[PDB]
RNA sequence: UGGAGAGUUUGAUCCUGGCUCAGGGUGAACGCUGGCGGCGUGCCUAAGACAUGCAAGUCGUGCGGGCCGCGGGGUUUUACUCCGUGGUCAGCGGCGGACGGGUGAGUAACGCGUGGGUGACCUACCCGGAAGAGGGGGACAACCCGGGGAAACUCGGGCUAAUCCCCCAUGUGGACCCGCCCCUUGGGGUGUGUCCAAAGGGCUUUGCCCGCUUCCGGAUGGGCCCGCGUCCCAUCAGCUAGUUGGUGGGGUAAUGGCCCACCAAGGCGACGACGGGUAGCCGGUCUGAGAGGAUGGCCGGCCACAGGGGCACUGAGACACGGGCCCCACUCCUACGGGAGGCAGCAGUUAGGAAUCUUCCGCAAUGGGCGCAAGCCUGACGGAGCGACGCCGCUUGGAGGAAGAAGCCCUUCGGGGUGUAAACUCCUGAACCCGGGACGAAACCCCCGACGAGGGGACUGACGGUACCGGGGUAAUAGCGCCGGCCAACUCCGUGCCAGCAGCCGCGGUAAUACGGAGGGCGCGAGCGUUACCCGGAUUCACUGGGCGUAAAGGGCGUGUAGGCGGCCUGGGGCGUCCCAUGUGAAAGACCACGGCUCAACCGUGGGGGAGCGUGGGAUACGCUCAGGCUAGACG
RNA sequence: UACCUUGAGGUGGUA
RNA sequence: UUUU
């Protein structure tokens, strides 16, 4: 028995737990940003989009997200924010959107 | 090269989607006789531009949905239910040739 | 990683290889990408090694790492000489 | 194995002199020489009209029973002859005439074909220098069929290559008696051979 | 460069028509028999169950330790402690573990095949090009301490290194939103805004090696989509709700009812939907004159599966055979709470079966993973073993030898046969013995040269003391089937519709070339027969290539739907059709030629053909379509 | 099992 | 009567 590959498993678990955590924030902030936008709170709705952006690319740094997966997220996010701010918004900090 | 096929539109009943009956011809692999087979393609009509009886070209395309992988390239000749008819009647013949019998 | 290695084609005790380009992960005697030569280790004929420096040079120029033996054979056939 | 056994009996069944003994088959004793009826308790009774089949069967036997080849090898050769270009019947005969054991016979290094065969399997023969012990070895044109020095001093080889002095040999061949060596010049042309066999019938035995 | 038929319905004949035989093939099996070698090949049945060993690791040149040991330091000595070094065990970290190997269960399907699409995509390691690597912070194993469990194994506390994790910076560059430009599905460019990099290590130590980060591209591998093609039953005819489409969203590398919410009411079918049966597909294999039929074992490609079912995690890549979780069945351990398993990997066991091998040698060669390298790992592989299972080669002797031994057989009792066969003489000399003894292996590495080119040097074979060479040397296995016709080979005796034969026709009821035996004969020969199965003959499902008055076969008749078919003349288009060019048609196999092993089987090299399909160009007689015309069909 | 009778049988006859 |  005993085939030291259980190691690969051990590691997978640590990695799993690391990815899991990273994605979780990305979601939380994304939602959060989407929420403030759908409320007209432009200055900070962007403020947070900026963080979400960072966290996404950052996740894509290693193998948590990686790929065009990162890009989709960034896309869909800016997509929903700029659009929701179509309620008088008027991008302030433009902390991410290029108007 | 993306495949290009021609056919008659035999169904409008869908949103942004037309059923194009494409007829095909060819020699029988063993009996020679040139036989004629056919197949219906569900092509994508974004601006619901085409109608029943429209001979149209169909172009191989990126999946628009399931069962739908062609867009209408253009309109060849308009109006001509003579074809839609053949089709419609053939479908109606099936009518009851089951436990009873279709209609002639 | 594509490679230039030998492929076994002789018969029991009558080995005959084929200098060949292929994806490192394929069976040694499997689907190769291109044959770029052959080689008879027992030199049963005055023609026991042929290459094709031109093609060898193409693949080399685009990755293709050669086995030590293949590298050897390639060299012997003037693949790397520059003089 | 290759038959081994009562041979001047095959001669009798085939009703013609097959030379499977060289000498004696010339003396007043080949049996075909006085006692021409087939072997066995029935050979003298009047024969019944043979079926076309019987003819070809007997005809194929006659031809094969001459070179001492096994039905197996005989068949394979004929198949090779068929597939090859040129008039099959012809090609077939030539191919048989190309067996080393046979050449060793045509050249006289040996009395009969069987004897010839043994001289080959026993290494007394050489081809282009290297010795060859394969009775079925096919000789190409230009090859030097010979005796190996180590064998040139054998009583049998002597009597044999001696009796060959002054004796002429097949036109598709050539022999240098003193050098105990000969050459396979050309594939014998059908006309060169004078076998008591109508090969057309053989081609037919194998068509059925 | 290719095509044979025969037996059998009758008193006889012609025809129809079925049955049967001759041929070829096989992963075979069975019987009698069995000498050598080479190359192949060997669970086709229970995808049944498996004891045991081996089958995937490697890296100290990423990192910090434990244990066992030696050496040298700081003292006057001790305690304590510093450095160097050997062995060893794992750990953290990395790359590999998604390849290689196995199987054919499932699957009638974009699974496979062939040709295309991807402006809808991904690709670790490898190659090319551009640019870069400043600063700071952190944790968890190991180890230490404590607790739980029968066990597997486990909970908590503390310390700690890094090529482990994070923050700031630099922004070649790249990503995202918006605009504009060129393109045209999500392709390429540009502007503002935002966001995003890095790891160190080794030294023949100021340079070079290994490596790290971001981007563009190459190369290889791959996902997805599409046209066409792919078995049987219609005694399966109607099927469908994520079901067909739409808008928005989720999801992925990416398109998509893939998934969801909402709306629409669609989609499919006799050109055979749906259901049932069977089945991995192919290159090819066998057969055939061909068309075609049958087949898919070995080898090569693709697919699918890994005790049955479901699931996701980690990753460039898996939904992962020797990784994980859950349910099920079974086995094992059990202090009864709970645990451990998964040979369709090599070999082997057992069960099933007519039937299918060695718990072998080696890592030397080719190939693969990791390593700078030495080198380690490799049941992949290269070899040997067993089985006539197949193919090819070889032997059991060669020459002489009586008008003819004996024995046995027949007999018109003269003789005939086995038979030159034996005996016997002479010759060669398979086995066996003695000696020699291999290619497959020259790289990696080291030295010179710049770790380059180039040159020099060293190590290394399981097979194998084998092949092969030389010397010596013995006459030294033959069997099986058949002999009425088809179908090659005939007599005696025994038996008496018995015993028996038998592929079809048939043979035996006291003269049997048909039963059993014997003599003799034919056939083939380490085989020969048998059984099963595929193609053939069978133009006997007829496309090539058949038929229907009485042989089997015209529907009881009409009306008519779909469909199939369509008179004469002209013109347009050019779909069918034909032509040219070009791409594709992997390797192996097949064919031709030459070549290597003494031959051959086997193998190497080279050559040639090739349907189908894609692309471009062309022709227009016939078919088709469109347009016009006609009157001979038809109708009035 | 036997003879009759058959070419040989069945039945049938004679023990 | 069965079989020739
Ligand atoms: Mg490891
Ligand atoms: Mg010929
Ligand atoms: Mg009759
Ligand atoms: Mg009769
Ligand atoms: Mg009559
Ligand atoms: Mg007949
Ligand atoms: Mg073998
Ligand atoms: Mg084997
Ligand atoms: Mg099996
Ligand atoms: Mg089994
Ligand atoms: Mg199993
Ligand atoms: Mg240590
Ligand atoms: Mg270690
Ligand atoms: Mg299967
Ligand atoms: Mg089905
Ligand atoms: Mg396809
Ligand atoms: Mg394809
Ligand atoms: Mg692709
Ligand atoms: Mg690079
Ligand atoms: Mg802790
Ligand atoms: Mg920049
Ligand atoms: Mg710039
Ligand atoms: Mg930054
Ligand atoms: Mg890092
Ligand atoms: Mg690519
Ligand atoms: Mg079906
Ligand atoms: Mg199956
Ligand atoms: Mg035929
Ligand atoms: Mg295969
Ligand atoms: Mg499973
Ligand atoms: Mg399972
Ligand atoms: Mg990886
Ligand atoms: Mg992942
Ligand atoms: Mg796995
Ligand atoms: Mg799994
Ligand atoms: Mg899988
Ligand atoms: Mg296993
Ligand atoms: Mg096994
Ligand atoms: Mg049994
Ligand atoms: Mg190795
Ligand atoms: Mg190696
Ligand atoms: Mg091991
Ligand atoms: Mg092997
Ligand atoms: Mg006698
Ligand atoms: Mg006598
Ligand atoms: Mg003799
Ligand atoms: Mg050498
Ligand atoms: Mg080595
Ligand atoms: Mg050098
Ligand atoms: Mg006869
Ligand atoms: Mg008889
Ligand atoms: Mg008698
Ligand atoms: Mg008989
Ligand atoms: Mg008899
Ligand atoms: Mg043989
Ligand atoms: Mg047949
Ligand atoms: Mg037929
Ligand atoms: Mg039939
Ligand atoms: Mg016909
Ligand atoms: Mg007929
Ligand atoms: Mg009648
Ligand atoms: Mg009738
Ligand atoms: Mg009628
Ligand atoms: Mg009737
Ligand atoms: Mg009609
Ligand atoms: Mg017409
Ligand atoms: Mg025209
Ligand atoms: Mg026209
Ligand atoms: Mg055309
Ligand atoms: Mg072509
Ligand atoms: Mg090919
Ligand atoms: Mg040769
Ligand atoms: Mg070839
Ligand atoms: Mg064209
Ligand atoms: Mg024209
Ligand atoms: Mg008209
Ligand atoms: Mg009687
Ligand atoms: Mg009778
Ligand atoms: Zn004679």
């Amino acid at each position: 028995r005993n085939l030291s590959a259980l190691k690969r498993h051990r590691q997978s678990l640590k990695r799993r737990l690391r990815n899991k955590a990273k994605k979780s924030a990305i979601k939380t902030l994304s939602k959060k940003a989407i929420q403030l936008a759908q409320e007209g709170k432009a200055e900070e709705a962007l403020k947070i989009m900026r963080k979400a952006e960072s966290l996404i690319d950052k996740a894509a740094k290693g193998s948590t997200l990686h790929k065009n997966a990162a890009a989709r997220r960034k896309s869909r996010l800016m997509r929903k924010v700029r659009q929701l701010l179509e309620a008088a918004g008027a991008p302030l900090i433009g902390g991410g959107l290029s108007a | 090269p993306k495949k290009v096929l021609t056919g008659v539109v035999v169904s409008d009943k869908m949103q942004k989607t037309v059923t194009v009956l494409v007829e095909r011809q060819f020699p029988h692999p063993l009996y020679g006789k040139v036989i004629k087979r056919s197949k219906k393609y569900l092509a994508h009509d974004p601006e619901e531009k085409y109608k029943l009886g429209d001979v149209v070209e169909i172009i191989e395309s990126r999946p628009i949905s399931k069962r739908k992988r062609f867009r209408v390239l253009r309109l060849v000749e308009s109006g001509r239910m003579d074809l839609v008819e053949k089709y419609l009647i053939r479908r109606q013949n099936y009518q009851s040739l089951s436990k009873r019998g279709g209609k002639a | 990683m594509v490679k230039i290695r030998l492929a076994r084609f002789g018969s029991k005790h009558n080995p005959h290889y084929r200098i060949v380009v292929t994806d490192a992960r394929r069976k040694r005697d499997g689907k190769y990408i291109e044959k770029i030569g052959y080689y008879d280790p027992r030199k049963t004929t005055p023609d026991w090694l042929k290459v094709d420096v031109e093609r060898a040079r193409y693949w080399l120029s685009v990755g293709a790492q050669p086995t030590d033996t293949a590298r050897r054979l390639l060299r012997q056939a003037g693949v790397f000489r520059q003089e | 194995g290759r038959y081994i056994g009562p041979v001047c009996r095959l001669c009798r069944r085939e009703g013609v002199k097959l030379y499977l003994k060289g000498e004696r088959c010339y003396s007043p004793k080949c049996a075909m020489e006085r006692r021409p009826y087939p072997p066995g308790q029935h050979g003298q009774k009047r024969a019944r009209r043979p079926s076309d089949y019987a003819v070809r069967l007997r005809e194929k036997q006659k031809l094969r029973r001459i070179y001492g080849i096994s039905e197996r090898q005989f068949r394979n050769l004929f198949e090779e002859a068929s597939k090859k270009k040129g008039v099959t019947g012809s090609v077939f005969l030539g191919l048989l005439e190309s067996r080393l054991d046979n050449v060793v016979y045509r050249l006289g290094f040996a009395v009969s074909r069987r004897q010839a065969r043994q001289l080959v399997r026993h290494g007394h023969i050489t081809v282009n220098g290297r010795r060859v012990d394969l009775p079925s070895y096919r000789v190409r044109p230009g090859d030097e069929i010979a005796v190996a020095e180590k064998s040139r001093n054998l009583e049998l080889i002597r009597q044999n290559l001696e009796a060959m002095k002054g004796r002429k040999v097949g036109p598709w061949l050539s022999l240098d008696v003193e050098g105990m060596k000969g050459k396979f010049l050309r594939l014998p042309d059908r006309e060169d051979l004078a076998l008591p066999v109508n090969e057309q019938l053989v081609i037919e035995f194998y068509s059925r």
